[PDB]
């Protein structure tokens, strides 16, 4: 158990040095002890990689790595991801020393005979390491030929695939520091919001607000995590299209109220001109008649327990601002008859 | 915008179950007769072949291949591409129950004669409706198969030592 | 016709199987002389029930869209609201049937459409 | 030993013009050329990497002046790259032309260019840039969700495509056709790889409602390949709406069977009843179409050879495993078998469908005796209300294995008084369109012979000259096979077969005829269950000892 630690940790090191560009001192020797190495942890992975406390003991060890490190500072290294990334570290190790330019010629050589020696070994009973290459390409090469014949963005981000599949890259990534306890989710999502680009980011995470449970703890940490920082929700509602927030709020009740809230503070500040029969703001930035009036359009055409909350929310803000039954008075008034 | 209706969407209803069920997957031809059992059971026990038999070979207006090109293509050709197969399948199963006139108006069509693309199957089935009747010995070397099929056989035949039987009589 | 003709058995596989092998015996001893019933009696060495049930003969309790009881554990189970066709389907069946048709009409977790035999207004809720 | 250079140099000049046409296929036609070419440029490389295997890099001028841009071209298009093996070869090919020690810059410039190649193959970004940011960020290199990503792009297509299909005339999103043809297109270069199956599923099986094909057949003979060298293991539903919608894949199995039978694996008719039950065809044959098809593609064969028992015998394993493929899923709603086989009573078909496991041993004299004569009626009486002709009522006693067999075997158990049902019933097999002259002196030929044969085995074990005396013409398989039957049926053999074997293996053709003969007489046995362990053990020797022989 202790015997895999010492091996595992000095080869996390070895591998997180590979892409980088001291090699120099490598030779056949470094090759063989790597992918020898990488064998045993493959094998490791297929015997008793599951139920065991030696599997819970490995991930701890990993995610104290990926914590310790941070994605901060000296510098943000992948390293080899999780327990799955055991069972093809090998193949990690062989892309990124090629990639390397400083890979001196003799061990260039002997790598890739090593890697793909040829049909000599065409009989081989263990799936090696050439053929997981291949495999990679073809998958690979396959995933281009989709993507660019016959690949389109649902309208409904939720029936798309990239962001689908984005998500659960999140929600795995949270299911693993929710059990290490180590760091709140809070803090991993602040240090996201500074780094990635914040269209993209939103969209996936109002995506992974949906996705039927796969152990919803991930769903319920989000909600928390958004509700707590209120100026990136304020984004939020104002980047993604209506149904979309729609659907977030009849799965999750916590956002009907506070959403709301923010279409009735962004209505109190338009104003009516009388020569163009037309609600608009003042600021360049404010959402337009045309967007509120969708958003609200959608969250009425929702089930049963929203449409009331939100039809009642209108009545009493129409009432605080005068109970006229005319247009040109309460944006209010204005919306509840564009609902007919 | 691109709506169109099925062209079976105005013909009288029985039909539109019949041609409606021979829509889905292979197993149409079993679902065709779960109707005809299904509609000697509802109270038109007839089914008037005769009405579904003209309304398959009178033709209408197409506009395909380039974004002009006026045709007059006939049901038959222009109604789903597995309604067809299993259609086809059916008459073979009730051939006895249809009367002439309509079959050889239907087959015609089928032989997709001067086509370029012909449905090989359509042809096929037609082979095996006009073989039935006792009409289309054809005196051809009409077969349901394929050119390149037929050689092919021959081809692998001749790697075999020809049996004594006697099944050609000159 | 007095000619034997194509015959075959429907029910449970433990009884279908000695008539099935009896008439295998029996068949030579078909005759185109005597009727197809009084050679059937003599083959098969059975009587035949003269109206066993007239009224509730059998009603095709079948999906009429598929023709068959139990679809994967669905039963012939979703009707017509209708006096002149209650005609059961099955869920999948029917779903798959009236989202094609241009007639029908879905709500939330709802189809309103028509239905297959009788075209009359015929609700799925999934 | 004779060419080394030329073919494959003038096969370079025409795959390097054409690799500079197709250039990263991002058209359609660039495509199809790819799509079909494709397996021919495999070979080619695998004559190349042999050529550089034998041979060190550098060193040789062979082809290495344009070889880096064929294998750029090659590689840059993925077309390619999706063919089987294809990418580890290509793989081969440049690790012969890479030097350990590179000493002028050229080599050196070379294998940075294949370091370049290597990366733009396994480790390049040339997909969604939003994707990629994630991802660096969140902490994961390409390689660990490639997969669950690809199989959600299909999942998404799969159901996308299937709701295409659920759409039956609805004012809808019509999903354009044209990505339907992108992904077919796609499929072919990559039928083999494994996680791309159900796509594959819900192309073949969601037509819906065009007038017109919008699939190519590229496409539906690349899935018949991987179906029929079991390369892709589809669903059953799966492969029946694919024959059934390109006609030319049916008959292209049906040949596929055909080679089995002739050349590989000639009288191992427990190999054949395997491919038949792994093909899925007695399946495809529940539908009135196909089976009629296949039956034709039979028919055209039974006649270019004028009776191959080999033929003969795996129409016999066909009918044997459709017709309990036919019963199983046909409770309800199964198609009346004059829809099947047209062209005959239907009386006499649901005679010969009653299998002979469940009849007594007894009553197969009874079956057969009654079976001969209602043939009598519908061959010798052709007339109005029968078939069209014999050869018909022929076809129709072939399909039945056990019954045209069993004749024989019975003749000698009944050889004392021999029917005369069975002996115009056995002549008509081994011999119909005969006018009724010719079937009477066939009769009383047979007759004679049983006379001769019944004296022979009620004596003692006896020499071979006296049996090749009687077989001593039109009416040879005829009496051989009988004789055969007499040899392996009489106690008195196990003894002078080998004398009487000799004799009558004058050429190859008679012994490969008694091989099929001995195979089908053993899997008939062991089928209905019926044995005498000496003719077994005796059938077997025979048979092993004579395919060495041949
Ligand atoms: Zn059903
Ligand atoms: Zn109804």
């Amino acid at each position: 158990m202790e015997s895999l630690l010492q091996h595992l940790d000095r080869f996390s090191e070895l591998l997180a040095v590979s892409s980088t560009t001291y090699v120099s001192t490598w030779d056949p020797a470094t090759v063989r002890r790597a992918l020898q190495w990488a064998r045993y942890l493959r094998h490791i992975h297929r015997r008793f990689g599951r139920h065991g406390p030696i599997r819970t003991a490995l991930e701890r060890r990993l995610h104290n790595q990926w914590r310790q490190e941070g994605g901060f500072g000296r510098g943000p290294v992948p390293g080899l991801a999780n327990f799955q990334a055991l069972g093809h570290c090998d193949v990690l190790l062989s892309l990124r020393l090629l990639e390397n330019r400083a890979l001196g010629d003799a061990a260039r050589y002997h790598l890739v005979q090593q890697l793909f020696p040829g049909p000599g070994v065409r009989d081989a009973d263990e799936e090696t390491l050439q053929e997981s290459l291949a495999r990679l390409a073809r998958r690979r090469s396959a995933v281009h030929m989709l993507r660019f014949n016959g690949y389109r963005e649902n309208p409904n981000l939720q029936e798309d695939s990239l962001m689908k599949t984005q998500a659960e890259l999140l929600l795995e990534r949270l299911q693993e520091v929710g059990k290490a306890e180590a760091e709140r989710p809070a803090r991993f999502l602040s240090s996201l919001w500074e780094r990635l680009p914040q269209n993209n980011f939103l969209k996936v995470i109002a995506v992974a607000l949906l996705q039927p449970p796969l152990s919803g703890e991930g769903s319920q940490v989000l909600v928390h995590w958004l509700l707590g920082n209120s100026e990136v929700f304020a984004a939020f509602c104002r980047a993604l299209p209506a149904g979309l927030l729609t659907l977030v709020t009849s799965r999750h009740p916590a956002l009907s109220p506070v959403y709301l809230g923010l279409l009735t503070d962004w209505g109190q500040r338009l104003h009516y001109d009388l020569q163009k029969g037309i609600w608009v703001g003042t600021e360049s930035q404010d959402v337009p008649w045309e967007e509120l009036h969708n958003r609200f359009q959608s969250l009425c055409q929702a089930p049963p327990p929203l449409k009331d909350k939100v039809l009642t929310a209108l009545e009493t803000c129409k009432a605080q601002d005068g109970d006229f039954e005319v247009p040109g008075l309460s944006i209010w008034t204005d919306l509840l008859l564009a609902l007919r | 915008e691109g709506v169109e209706p099925a062209p079976w969407a105005q013909l009288e209803a029985p039909a539109r179950l019949l041609l409606q069920a021979l829509q889905a997957g292979p197993e149409g031809a079993r679902r065709g007769l779960g109707v005809l059992r299904a509609l000697g059971s509802r109270g038109w026990e007839p089914f008037d072949w005769g009405r579904l038999l003209e309304a398959l070979c009178r033709e209408e207006p197409v506009v395909q291949g380039p974004d002009g090109r006026l045709e007059l293509k006939p049901l038959l050709l222009r109604l789903p591409r597995i309604c067809q197969r299993n259609l086809m399948s059916l008459l073979m199963a009730v051939r006895p129950s249809l009367p002439e006139s309509g079959l050889l108006s239907v087959l015609q069509i089928a032989q997709q004669d001067l086509a370029p693309d012909p449905d090989a199957w359509l042809r096929a089935l037609g082979e095996l409706l006009r073989r039935d009747l006792g009409v289309g010995t054809s005196m051809e070397g009409a077969s349901p198969l394929s050119e390149r099929c037929q050689r092919q056989l021959q081809s692998l035949c001749r790697g075999l030592g020809l049996g004594g039987r006697r099944l050609k009589s000159p | 016709p007095t000619m034997l003709p194509e015959c075959f058995f429907l029910g449970a596989d433990h009884v279908v199987k000695p008539l099935g092998i009896k008439l295998s015996r029996n068949i030579h001893l078909w005759d185109p002389e005597n009727s197809v019933l009084q050679n059937l009696k003599d083959v098969l060495e059975i009587d035949f029930p003269a109206r066993a049930i007239l009224e509730k003969s059998d009603f095709t309790m079948d999906c009429g869209i598929c023709y068959a009881y139990q679809l994967d554990g669905t039963i012939p189970d979703q009707v017509c609201d209708n006096s002149q066709c209650g005609q059961p389907f099955h869920q999948i069946c029917l779903y798959e049937w009236l989202r094609g048709l241009l007639t029908s009409r879905q709500s939330f977790n709802i189809i309103f459409g028509e239905c297959p035999y009788c075209s009359k207004p015929i609700t799925l809720k999934m | 030993m004779a060419q080394d250079s030329v073919d494959l140099s003038c096969d370079y000049q025409f795959w390097m013009q054409k690799l500079s046409v197709w250039d990263q296929a991002s058209t359609l036609e660039t495509q199809q050329d790819t799509c079909l070419h494709v397996a021919q440029f495999q070979e080619f490389l695998r004559k190349m990497y042999e050529a550089l295997k034998e041979m060190d890099s550098n060193t040789v001028i062979e082809r290495f002046p344009t070889i880096g841009q064929l294998l750029a071209k090659a590689c840059w298009n993925p077309f390619i790259l999706a063919y089987d093996e294809s990418q580890k070869i290509l793989i081969w090919c440049l690790c012969c032309l890479i030097n350990k020690e590179p000493q002028n810059s050229g080599q050196s410039k070379l294998n940075s260019w294949i370091q370049g190649v290597l990366s733009h193959i396994l480790s390049a970004l040339r997909f969604d840039k939003e994707v990629a940011l994630f991802t660096q960020g969140l902490g994961y290199a390409p390689i660990d969700y490639y997969p669950g990503l690809l199989k959600n792009m299909v999942l998404s297509l799969a159901s996308e495509l299937r709701e295409n299909h659920l759409n039956g005339f609805n004012t809808q999103r019509r999903m354009a056709p044209e990505r339907v043809a992108s992904l077919s297109r796609v499929c072919v270069p990559l039928i083999t790889l494994t996680d791309v199956d159900p796509l594959v599923e819900a192309l073949l099986i969601c037509h819906g409602r065009e007038p017109q094909e919008i699939l190519q057949p590229e496409f539906f003979e690349a899935v018949n390949e991987a179906i029929l060298l079991k390369k892709i293991s589809l669903p059953m539903s799966a492969v029946v709406c694919l024959w059934l919608r390109h006609l030319p894949s049916l008959e292209k199995a049906m040949l596929h069977l055909f080679e089995k039978l002739i050349s590989s694996e000639r009288n191992c008719l427990r190999r054949i009843e395997c491919f038949i039950k792994d093909s899925s065809l007695p399946q495809a044959a529940c539908h009135p179409a196909i089976f009629r098809v296949v039956d034709e593609m039979f028919r055209c064969a039974l006649l270019e050879t004028d009776g191959a028992l080999e033929i003969i015998a795996t129409i016999q394993v066909f009918t044997q495993c459709f017709v309990e493929a036919l019963e199983k899923a046909s409770k309800q709603l199964r198609f009346a078998l004059k829809t099947y086989f047209p062209y005959t009573s239907p009386s006499l078909a649901m005679v010969l469908l009653q299998d002979p496991q469940d009849i007594p041993r007894g009553h197969w004299l009874q079956t057969l005796k009654h079976i001969s004569e209602l043939l009598r009626e519908a061959v010798e009486d052709q007339t109005h209300g029968s078939c069209g002709g014999p050869f018909e009522s022929w076809f129709l006693f072939i399909h039945f294995g056990g019954w045209a067999e069993m004749v024989a075997e019975q003749l000698l158990m009944s050889a004392a008084e021999p029917p005369t049902a069975l002996l115009w019933l056995l002549a008509f097999y081994y011999g119909p369109r005969d006018g009724r002259q010719q079937r009477a002196q066939t009769m009383v030929q047979v007759k004679a012979v049983l006379g001769h044969l019944l004296a022979m085995s009620r004596s003692s074990s006896l020499s071979a000259q006296d049996l090749q005396t009687v077989a001593g013409a039109p009416a040879q398989q005829l009496i051989r096979h009988l004789l055969l039957n007499f040899l392996l049926w009489a106690p008195g053999g196990h003894t002078i077969a080998w004398d009487v074997i000799t004799l009558m293996a004058h050429t190859a053709e008679i012994t490969h005829e008694i091989i099929g003969f001995l195979d089908q007489t053993l899997y008939r046995w062991n089928r209905l269950g019926i044995e005498s362990p000496r003719s077994e053990k005796l059938a077997r020797e025979l048979l092993k000892e004579l395919r060495t022989q041949v």
